[PDB]
C-alpha cells in the first residue's frame, strides 16, 4: 500500500496504510527506519530496517521466499569475510528447513503432526488419482532449523544421537515405527555400507566379465 | 667474554626479590620465628581467633566453651630430599594450646593438642606433598566493597553490589526490576528488600524521605502495607522465607551472619570494604554490613547509602557512575600463605562441629581439651589442599626459568571463588591499570588466554592484595631519588612520564614530554609533571623480558616467544644468547638451582661429587652437586662445577652453574651461525634446515630421564612377590637383575627386556581362541605363578642409573589400600637432534626441521666456514617480529668481534649503533682476508655486479667497498657448497640465539598393525609388548562419507576395533593374503539391537519385502 509517519520526540510509530486497513506500525522510541513519508509496495518486506524474521515473513508470504533471504543473508556475512563457496551449498541446507509441514483437513493421519512434503503428496496425489476420495490432506508453510529439524526426521537410529533419547524410542517403539536405513548416520550407527558412492545403488550390483571368460558362462546357460 | 652494554637510565633498583610472591608471603602468615603473644594477625593467627571463642549450644546456662592463646610450630618429621624418596607430605606437626573454662569453673589447660599436619614451606617456594613438588598459585578475584553497575536482562536500569571478603560472608545483590520493587538476592534468594529495610529500624515515610521525589521507583518499593508493620515480625517473614523449616523468634539467630560480627559478612577490616564504601558511597562504615547489638535492634550502615547511588543512577545526577570490574585499584590477589588459611577457615571448621556435638553426649565434668578434639579435619581438610585443587599445580622443571616462571603466575580459575571454563570477555581482555602490574604478553595461546598471566617485573603485590608498581617522584621540573611503590587507584590521578624520555644529569632535558594521565598518552610539560616510571623493564613480565629486541616484533608473535622460552628444554654444551639484556644472569640466582655461597671464604675440595669450601673463618661449609635427578615433565637437571681448587671468592658468585646454565648466566638454547634464506623448500612454510656440523660437535643435545615404577598388591590368589626367579625366562635375559629383582645400575636397557620381575598368581581359568594363538606370544599355555614383570614400553629405553626400594613398613613408608612394596628404576639417554625435532627463537619464529644436510651442502661465506641453521625468511612477513632479523645482524657483528652485547628493553642498541660494530667487524674480518693475500674474486664482484643494479649498494665504488657497504648492510655473498657458484644476492647471514623445545618426535610417532585388544570395549588399547592404537573421529567418518568411501568407511568401523569376529578373521586374512574381511554384520548393531532387548522392545530386522531377518545365527 501507502504510508505517513506521526509525532517527533515522544511517540514514534508510522502506519501501512493502504485502502481502508490503516495498519498500526509501532516504533520503541529508538528506530532507523527507511521508507520515508509517502512511499509505495507489495507483500512481506524490509520496512524499518533491521533484520528479517523467518516465521514471521514465510506465513505471509511463502516458502520460497524465505529460502530465498535465508542462504543470501547468511552468504552475505561469508562474503564480507573474504568467504568463498558455491551457493549450491547452502541450499541444500536450506532444503531441509522446508521439509515438514503442519496439516488442516485430514484425510488419515492425526490433524497436526508435523510431516514430510514427499510423504504429504504422495497421499496427497494418491487420494484423489488411484484410490480417489477421503480428502487431499493439505499442510501449510512450516519452518524448521537444523535443531528442531533433525529432531523430527521419521528414523530413530539417528534420532537418537539428540536430545533426550527416551523420548524417541518411547514414543517411537510404541507403534511398530521403522526405519528403511536410508541415510547415513543411519546405516553407520549400525556401520553398514552406507549408501553411497560405492555403497549406492547404481554402481555396486555390477559384475564384470574377462572377454574369454564369457563364452564358458554361455554354454553352461543353453542346457 | 668482553661485555658490552648498551642504553642508559640506572635501574634506581634490581629487581624484586622474586621467589617473594611464595616465601615472603608464606612466612608473614606461619609466624614460628616471633613471639606468640605478638603476631598481628591474618594467616593461621586469625584462623584460630575467628573460631575459638567457640561457645557450646544454649548461651550462659550449662558450661563447656573452649578458647585460645597462642599457636606452637612444629618440627619437620623429615628432611627435604627424604620426605621425598619415601613419598611423603613434607609437613610437620602443629599444636595448639586449648584451655575450657566450665560454669562452675576450672583453668585446665591441656597442653599442646594436635589439630593437623600443616607442610612447611621451602627456600624455593614450592612444597613437598605425596611425593614431587607443587606450585600453590596466586588467584586474583574482584576486590571486596560496592559498585552497582547496569543491569542485564534489563537494559536501561541498574543493580547495586556488596561484595564482602569471600569464604567469610554472603553474596548480595540489590537488583532493581520491572515490578517496580527493589528486590534482596542472597544465597540464591529473591525476596522484597522492603523486609530488610523495616529490619534495620525504618519507617513508611523514611524509605519515602531520604529517596523519593526524584526516582518514583520507591512506589513500587512502597505499596506492600501488609510488611510496613513491626520490627521483631519482619523478622519471622524474614526466617520463613530464608530458611524454611523453622519458624521460632529465634531470627537473630541466623539473621546474626549476614550482617554484626564477622562471621560472615565484613569486606576487609575497613580497607576495600570500608575505605571504598565511603568515598563512594554516603561516606563512614567501619566493618560488617550494618551493626547488631547496639542497645537492642539493628541500626542501618550500608544497605542505604548504597541504595542512595543506584536509583540515583537510574535517572541520577552527577559524581554518581558506574564502576569498572576489572580494574586493578578494583581487583585483589590470593597470595600463598592466606590459601592455606582459608582451607583453616575450612580446617578449623569442620573440627567446630566436631566438638559441639561432643558437649551433648559427654559428661561436661569429666572433660578437658586433648578428649573433646580428634583433629582429623584440618588434617583431611588441610592436606586436601595441596592435594587437589586446581591451584595446586604440578610444576614446569623443563628449565629453571619456568620453574620460577609458573610460580610468578596470576590464574582466574579456582576452587569456589573463582571463573569458570565459558566465560570472561570483560576480563580476560588486557586492562588499562596493568601497566606495570600484570604483563600483557605472557597469557597461553588458546583456551585459558587472558584469566591466566604473569606478574610484571617489579611490581609486588601487597596489604590487601593491591598490586603496587614502582614510579619515581620529581620536584616538578628536577628529579628525585626517592621511588614511589603505588597501587593502581593511587595512579589514575597522577600524569606519568615515560623513562625513556631525555633527562640531563638527574632532572627534566628538553619540553616536549611524552605522560600518561589515569590510562590517557598525552604529551605534558616539564613541570606538569608528578612523577616518571623507573624503566621499561617495570612494564614487561618476568621471561617476556629476556626478550633481546623486542623493540621490533609484532605483539602477537612476541608472547608466542616469552612463552615457549619456557618449553625450553636444556642441553649439555649449552650457551647464553649473544645479545642479552642482563637480567640474564639473575634469574639463575633467585632460581636457586644454581649454588652460590653465603659468605666469602676460598674452595678447597672440588669435584662432580662436591665442592667444599673454608668461608672467612665462618667455619667450612661443603654443599653437594645435585647430579643428574629427575624434573617432572623428565627434563634432566643436574648442578655443574665452575671454579677452580684454589682462589678468594667474590662474597658469594657461582660455585657452579645448574642446568642451562654459563657461568651464571641463563643458557635456554645455544646461539648459532644462521643464513637466512630459501632452500629448496626445506625450510617450508616454516620448516627449518640443519647442518650435520651440530650433531658433529653434538650441539644440540638433550639429556632426559624416564621414570618407571611397578606396585605389588595383597590378593585372595596370593600376595604378589617380586623375585629375579620367573620361569622359562632364559638366563640370557634376566642377565642383568643382580639385585634379585630389580635391574642392576648401569645396565643398558632395550625394549620388552626385563626391567622388574614381579610374579603374581591368578589363573583358576583356562586360555581358549582371540588369546591362544598370540598367547604364545605371551605364554606357552603356562605356570602356576605368572610373570607380568615390568619391561620396557615400545620404543623408550637408555642406561640405567638409578633404583629405589620400600616395602609397606619402612619408617615412613606408607603404602595405599591393598599394596605391599614399591620399587623405581630410572633410566636416562642422549638425544641430539632428530629430523623434525622443535626448535625456535625468542622471537617466535618456533621451527623444527626436515632436513640435516652435510656440511659439504650448507651454503658457506667465502672464507670456508659454513653456516648452520637456514632460517627461510617466508616466516617473517605474515608476522611482525623484525627484531629477530636484528639479532642475526648484532650476531654477525659479534662473531668476528668476538663478545657478547645486552640490548635490554626499548634500551638495546639501535641501527645507527649497529653499522658501527657491523663495519668494526668488516674492518676486523677482511683485514685477516687481504692479510691473507687475497681480496674478493670473480664469484664476490658479480654479485656486487647486480647488488648495485638492485640498489643497495652505492654505485661507482671499488667491488671491495661495494662489500663493506653492503657487509654492513647487514648480509653478504653466499657459496652453495653443492655449486661453487655464489647466491646471487647478498644474504643476511648472523648468528642467532636458538633453543630445543619440551616436544621432540622421540615421545610421539607410532604406528600399529594389530596388537592389545581391550577386553573392555573390545578393541585395540594399552600396549604391553606392540603398542599404541589410534582414535577416530565425526569429522573423520563425516569425510569419509564426503567421499563415497563406502568401504573405506565401513573397514574403518569394524575389522581396526570392536567387530571381534573380523579383527581375528581379518588378522588371519592376509598371514595368507586373500580378500580378507566381508565382516558379517558389524558388532556394534548386535550389541546395540541387544543392548536394547536388554531394556525391552523386540527391535527386529526386515528386509525389502518386510521378512524376519536372522540378526544373531546363535
Amino acid at each position: 500500500g501507502v504510508v505517513r509517519i506521526e509525532e517527533g520526540e515522544d511517540r514514534l510509530s508510522v502506519f501501512v496504510e493502504s485502502e481502508g486497513f490503516s495498519k498500526e506500525y509501532k516504533l520503541p522510541k529508538d528506530a532507523r527506519l527507511l521508507v520515508k513519508d509517502g512511499d509505495y509496495v507489495e507483500a512481506g518486506q524490509p520496512l524499518t530496517r533491521g533484520a528479517i524474521d523467518p516465521h514471521q515473513l514465510l506465513e505471509a508470504k511463502g516458502p520460497e521466499a524465505v529460502e530465498r533471504y535465508l542462504v543470501d543473508e547468511i552468504q552475505k556475512v561469508y562474503r564480507a569475510q573474504g568467504v568463498k563457496l558455491h551457493d549450491k551449498h547452502i541450499e541444500i541446507v536450506v532444503r531441509q528447513m522446508l521439509k515438514y509441514v503442519e496439516v488442516t483437513d485430514p484425510g488419515d493421519s492425526r490433524l497436526l503432526e508435523g510431516q514430510v512434503l514427499e510423504k504429504w503428496d504422495v497421499e496427497a496425489l494418491n487420494e484423489r488419482l488411484i484410490a480417489e476420495g477421503k480428502v487431499p490432506v493439505a499442510w501449510k508453510p512450516l519452518l524448521m532449523g537444523v535443531t528442531k529439524s533433525a529432531l523430527s526426521t521419521k528414523s530413530w537410529l539417528s534420532a537418537a544421537s539428540f536430545q533426550n533419547t527416551t523420548h524417541v524410542l518411547t514414543e517411537a517403539a510404541i507403534a511398530g515405527k521403522k526405519d528403511e536405513l536410508i541415510g547415513l548416520k543411519e546405516n553407520v550407527i549400525l556401520g553398514r555400507l552406507i549408501p553411497a558412492g560405492t555403497g549406492s545403488d547404481f554402481v555396486r550390483f555390477t559384475q564384470v566379465v574377462d572377454q574369454r571368460t564369457l563364452k564358458a558362462i554361455e554354454e553352461a546357460r543353453k542346457e | 667474554m668482553e661485555i658490552k652494554r648498551f642504553g642508559r637510565i640506572r635501574e634506581v633498583i634490581p629487581l624484586p626479590p622474586l621467589t617473594e610472591i611464595q616465601v615472603e608471603s608464606y612466612k608473614k602468615a606461619l609466624q614460628a620465628d616471633v613471639p606468640p603473644e605478638k603476631r598481628e594477625n591474618v594467616g593461621i593467627q586469625a584462623a584460630f581467633k575467628e573460631t575459638f571463642p567457640i561457645e557450646e549450644g544454649d548461651k550462659g546456662k550449662g558450661g563447656l566453651v573452649l578458647d585460645f592463646l597462642e599457636y606452637r610450630i612444629g618440627d619437620p618429621p623429615f628432611s627435604q630430599d627424604e620426605c621425598r624418596e619415601k613419598d611423603l607430605t613434607y609437613q610437620a606437626p602443629l599444636y595448639a594450646r586449648l584451655q575450657l573454662i566450665h560454669k562452675d569453673t576450672g583453668l585446665i589447660k591441656e597442653d599442646e593438642v594436635f589439630l593437623g599436619h600443616l607442610p612447611l614451606m621451602t627456600e624455593d617456594g614450592s612444597f613437598i606433598i605425596n611425593g614431587a613438588d607443587r606450585v600453590i598459585v596466586s588467584q586474583i578475584h574482584r576486590s571486596p566493597g560496592v559498585y552497582f553497575t547496569p543491569d542485564p536482562a534489563r537494559p536501561g536500569r541498574y543493580i547495586a553490589s556488596i561484595i564482602p571478603l569471600p569464604k567469610r560472608g554472603p553474596w548480595i545483590d540489590l537488583e532493581v526490576e520491572a515490578s517496580g520493587v527493589v528486590t534482596m538476592k542472597v544465597n540464591k534468594r529473591k525476596f522484597p528488600l522492603v523486609l530488610l529495610l523495616r529490619v534495620l529500624g525504618y519507617d513508611q515515610e523514611t524509605l519515602v524521605r531520604e529517596l523519593s521525589a526524584y526516582g518514583d521507583l520507591v512506589q513500587g518499593l512502597l505499596d506492600e502495607a501488609v510488611l510496613a508493620m513491626r520490627p521483631e515480625e519482619a523478622m519471622v517473614r524474614l526466617f520463613t522465607l530464608l530458611r524454611p523449616g523453622d519458624p521460632p523468634k529465634k531470627d537473630k539467630a541466623l539473621a546474626y551472619l549476614f550482617g554484626l560480627l564477622a562471621d560472615p559478612k565484613r569486606y576487609d577490616l575497613g580497607e576495600a570494604g570500608r575505605y571504598k564504601a565511603e568515598e563512594k558511597l554516603g561516606v563512614g562504615l567501619s566493618g560488617r554490613t550494618l551493626v547488631r547489638f547496639e542497645d537492642g535492634e539493628f541500626k542501618d550502615e550500608v544497605f542505604l547509602p548504597t541504595l542512595r547511588y543506584l536509583f540515583a543512577l537510574t535517572a541520577g545526577v552527577p559524581g554518581h557512575e558506574v564502576d569498572d570490574i576489572d580494574h586493578l585499584g578494583n581487583r585483589r590477589i590470593r597470595t600463598v600463605g592466606e590459601l592455606m588459611a582459608d582451607q583453616f577457615r575450612v580446617g578449623l571448621a569442620r573440627l567446630a562441629r566436631g566438638v559441639r556435638e561432643r558437649m551433648v553426649m559427654g559428661s561436661p565434668d569429666t572433660l578437658t581439651p586433648a578428649k573433646l578434639v580428634n583433629s582429623r579435619p584440618l588434617e583431611a581438610a588441610l592436606r586436601e589442599f595441596f592435594s587437589r585443587s586446581q591451584l595446586s599445580q604440578f610444576k614446569d622443571e623443563t628449565n629453571p626459568l619456568s620453574s620460577l616462571r609458573h610460580k610468578r603466575r596470576i590464574s582466574a580459575l579456582g576452587p569456589g571463588g573463582l571463573t569458570r571454563e565459558r566465560a570472561g570477555f570483560d576480563v580476560r581482555d588486557v586492562h588499562r591499570t596493568h601497566y606495570g602490574r600484570i604483563c600483557p604478553v605472557e597469557t597461553p595461546e588458546g583456551a585459558n588466554i587472558g584469566l591466566i598471566t604473569s606478574l610484571a617485573a617489579y611490581a609486588r603485590v601487597d596489604a590487601l592484595g593491591f598490586i603496587r608498581t614502582p614510579y619515581r617522584r620529581v620536584k616538578n621540573g628536577v628529579v628525585t631519588e626517592e621511588v614511589v611503590y603505588m597501587t593502581a587507584s593511587e595512579e589514575d590521578r597522577y600524569t606519568i612520564a615515560q623513562a625513556n624520555t631525555p633527562l640531563e644529569g638527574d632532572r627534566i632535558a628538553t619540553d616536549r614530554v611524552v605522560a600518561r594521565r589515569r590510562g590517557e598518552p598525552v604529551i605534558v610539560a616539564p613541570e606538569e609533571v608528578e612523577f616518571m616510571d623507573v624503566s621499561p623493564k617495570q612494564v614487561f613480565s618476568l621471561n617476556t623480558n629476556l626478550i633481546p629486541f623486542l623493540e621490533h616484533d609484532d605483539a602477537n608473535r612476541a608472547l608466542m616467544g616469552s612463552n615457549m622460552q619456557t618449553q625450553a628444554v636444556p642441553l649439555i654444551r649449552a650457551q647464553a644468547p649473544v645479545v642479552m639484556t642482563g637480567l640474564e644472569e639473575r634469574v639463575v640466582r633467585d632460581s636457586l638451582a644454581a649454588l652460590y655461597a653465603e659468605e666469602d671464604g676460598e674452595v678447597v675440595k672440588v669435584d662432580g661429587t662436591r665442592i667444599a669450601v673454608r668461608y672467612e673463618d665462618g667455619r667450612l661449609v661443603e654443599h653437594p652437586l645435585r647430579r643428574y635427578a629427575r624434573s617432572n615433565q623428565g627434563t634432566a637437571f643436574d648442578q655443574r662445577p665452575r671454579v677452580r681448587v684454589g682462589q678468594r671468592v667474590k662474597k658469594g658468585d657461582l660455585l657452579a652453574d645448574g642446568p642451562a646454565s654459563e657461568e651464571g648466566f641463563l643458557a635456554l638454547g645455544q646461539n648459532v651461525l644462521v643464513a637466512i634464506m630459501p632452500f629448496d623448500g626445506y625450510n617450508f612454510e616454516d620448516a627449518i634446515v640443519i647442518s650435520e656440523e651440530l650433531l658433529k660437535r653434538d650441539f644440540y643435545t638433550s639429556i632426559h630421564i624416564e621414570r618407571y615404577e611397578i606396585e605389588a598388591r595383597d590378593t585372595k590368589l596370593g600376595p604378589e612377590r617380586i623375585t629375579r626367579d620367573i620361569p622359562h625366562l632364559s638366563e640370557a635375559a634376566l642377565r642383568d637383575l643382580d639385585e634379585e629383582g630389580i635391574v642392576r645400575i648401569g645396565a643398558e636397557v632395550k625394549p620388552g627386556d626385563i626391567l622388574v620381575g614381579r610374579t603374581s598368581f591368578k589363573g583358576e581359568q583356562e586360555p581358549s581362541p582371540e588369546e591362544r594363538l598370540l598367547r604364545s606370544i605371551f605364554g606357552e599355555k603356562a605356570r602356576d605363578v605368572k610373570d607380568t614383570s615390568l619391561r620396557v614400553p615400545p620404543g623408550e629405553g637408555g642406561i640405567v642409573v638409578g633404583r629405589l626400594r620400600l616395602r609397606r613398613g619402612d619408617p615412613g613408608v606408607e603404602l595405599k589400600p591393598g599394596v605391599r612394596e614399591v620399587v623405581r628404576v630410572f633410566v636416562a639417554q642422549k638425544r641430539k637432534l632428530q629430523v623434525g625435532d622443535k626448535l625456535a627463537n625468542r622471537h617466535g619464529n618456533k621451527g623444527v626441521v626436515a632436513k640435516i644436510l652435510p656440511v659439504e651442502d650448507m651454503p658457506h661465506l667465502p672464507d670456508g666456514t659454513p653456516v648452520d641453521v637456514i632460517l627461510n625468511p617466508l616466516g617473517v612477513p605474515s608476522r611482525m617480529n623484525l627484531g629477530q632479523i636484528l639479532e642475526t645482524h648484532l650476531g654477525l657483528a659479534g662473531y668476528f668481534l668476538g663478545q657478547r652485547y645486552i640490548s635490554p628493553v626499548f634500551d638495546g642498541a639501535t641501527e645507527p649503533e649497529i653499522k658501527e660494530l657491523l663495519a668494526e667487524a668488516f674492518n676486523l674480518y677482511f683485514g685477516k682476508r687481504q692479510g691473507e693475500g687475497f681480496g674478493v674474486d670473480k664469484r664476490e664482484k658479480e654479485v656486487l655486479a647486480r647488488a648495485e643494479k638492485l640498489g643497495l649498494v652505492s654505485p661507482g665504488k671499488s667491488p671491495e667497498e661495494q662489500l663493506k657497504e653492503l657487509f654492513d648492510l647487514g648480509k653478504v655473498v653466499l657459496y652453495d657448497g653443492r655449486t661453487g657458484e655464489p647466491f646471487e644476492g647478498p644474504i643476511v647471514v648472523g648468528q642467532m640465539f636458538i633453543m630445543k623445545l619440551y616436544h621432540m618426535v622421540e615421545d610421539k610417532m607410532h604406528a600399529r598393525s594389530t596388537g592389545p585388544y581391550s577386553l573392555i570395549t573390545q578393541q585395540p588399547l594399552g600396549g604391553k609388548a606392540q603398542f599404541g592404537g589410534q582414535r577416530f573421529g565425526e569429522m573423520e567418518v563425516w569425510a569419509l562419507e564426503a567421499y563415497g568411501a563406502a568401504h573405506t568407511l565401513q573397514e574403518m568401523l569394524t575389522i581396526k576395533s570392536d567387530d571381534i569376529e573380523g579383527r581375528n578373521a581379518a588378522y588371519q586374512a592376509i598371514i595368507k593374503g586373500e580378500d580378507v574381511p566381508e565382516p558379517s554384520v558389524p558388532e556394534s548393531f548386535r550389541v546395540l539391537v541387544k543392548e536394547l532387548q536388554a531394556l525391552a522392545l523386540d527391535v527386529q530386522t526386515l528386509d525389502e519385502k518386510d521378512n524376519p531377518v536372522d540378526i544373531f545365527e546363535g
